[PDB]
């Protein structure tokens, strides 16, 4: 549900 | 620091043991000691440093968000007054998180960025600088907030400009940088259109270059491309 | 300590916030501060103290086991020598874990056990004393090992004797005490028969008393009974 | 797979 970062 | 007496190689070996044991605060301290030896970091070492701090700060950010949500609810009409403790403890968690961000930003300023000449090191560290100013911006509410945001933007922009000139559009560092700069636009800079345009263009330019890749490079790149798609799906 | 200036109630309120934020080291420090106010703990407060420390020590134990497994492999014939770092770092993790155990045992000795007169408090603290000597025993290899084991046994035995006299066979504290004393027999005291007999008898005596319970008490008790069954299944 | 304690 949470936007992705890397 | 306290790691001043331990060999650089032994700090690297212990950071890898701490990673296996899921002891990320130890891993970050070992890697900070290794940085403070003064030598440049190899690609494996830079990723140990990033893994360690992203896990430490990620625990603090998730805790801060739980606390902030509680504090916001305590501020709603009809909420019973419970005293200063929720704000105090959110502040305690916030201060520690800021301190971790300042420590990472300090290692980058002293002296990782200035010695990093190859694109893969220089872009990786500038993305790191953007990411930790972005985590400062997530908690910022003060007179400082615009300048913290601007510092994140400036670091991401310099990393984007080098990556576009010196890296292929499929490079995992270029892809992860763009994914995070796009999140910065959407969630920090109030620019969801720029965030969607950036994720879209990054995904399409990487798709067109996949043909040049080995099977293992293909898997590295498509992994990050799926994160860009996951965000486009969420935002559109 | 560092919590000397904070109100007891505010320490309790922050321990609950830390639990929600999964900040178990903070939770344990707040609860240690609350204990050190000198007042007895309510049942809710005793369980905040137990939850906090069991999560802290559980992270250290799982890390210690990863490190110990690595160190044992480095000691096999044909293993390449990698220097002192794996032993040093296992020792570092081991020392910190011992320190957490000593801190809990210290709170119980000063002065939680001596003021605890009701069965539900006295048995809960004696189970805690058994559990933290058992965690010391898990890492012990020295001249001390038999006496650490004996200290765990003695604390569990006094808790068992009070619980059998003063608590119903379905009481969740009596059930969890017996589950852990049975694990002590199996894994620490090299007495798997005593461990199986204890888990079996505890399960059967609780089954026979379930009829006396409300629906919510029934659910509390059967939850722990299933842990006893899970261990009987594993061991038989 | 690991024995239970509470
Ligand atoms: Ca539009
Ligand atoms: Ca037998
Ligand atoms: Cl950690
Ligand atoms: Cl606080
Ligand atoms: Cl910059
Ligand atoms: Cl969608
Ligand atoms: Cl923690
Ligand atoms: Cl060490
Ligand atoms: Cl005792
Ligand atoms: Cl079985
Ligand atoms: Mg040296
Ligand atoms: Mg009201
Ligand atoms: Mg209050
Ligand atoms: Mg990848
Ligand atoms: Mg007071
Ligand atoms: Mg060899
Ligand atoms: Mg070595
Ligand atoms: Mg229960």
């Amino acid at each position: 549900k949470r936007r992705k970062s890397v | 620091g306290a790691m001043g007496s331990m060999e650089r190689a032994s700090l690297i070996q212990k950071a890898k043991l701490a990673e296996q044991a899921e002891r990320y605060e130890d891993m970050a301290a070992f890697m900070k000691g290794a940085v403070e030896k003064g030598e440049e970091l190899s690609v494996e070492e830079r990723n140990l440093l990033s893994v360690a701090y992203k896990n430490v700060v990620g625990g603090q950010r998730a805790a801060w968000r739980v606390l902030s949500s509680i504090e916001q609810k305590s501020n709603e009409e009809g909420s019973e007054e419970k005293g200063p403790e929720v704000r105090e403890y959110r502040e305690k968690v916030e201060t520690e998180l800021q301190g971790v961000c300042d420590t990472v930003l300090g290692l980058l300023d002293s002296h990782l960025i200035k010695e990093a000449g190859d694109a893969e090191s220089r872009v990786f560290y500038l993305k790191m600088k953007g990411d930790y100013y972005r985590y400062l911006a997530e908690v910022a509410t003060g007179d400082d907030k615009k300048r913290i945001i601007d510092s994140a933007r400036s670091a991401y922009q310099e990393a984007m400009d080098i990556s576009k000139k010196e890296m292929p559009p499929t490079h995992p560092i270029r892809l992860g940088l763009a994914l995070n700069f796009s999140v910065f636009h959407y969630e920090i800079a109030n620019s969801p259109e720029e965030a969607i345009s950036l994720a879209k263009t990054t995904f399409d330019e990487a798709m067109a270059d996949l043909h040049t890749l080995s099977e293992d490079s293909y898997k590295d790149s498509t992994l990050i491309m799926q994160l860009l798609r996951d965000n486009l799906t969420l935002w559109t």
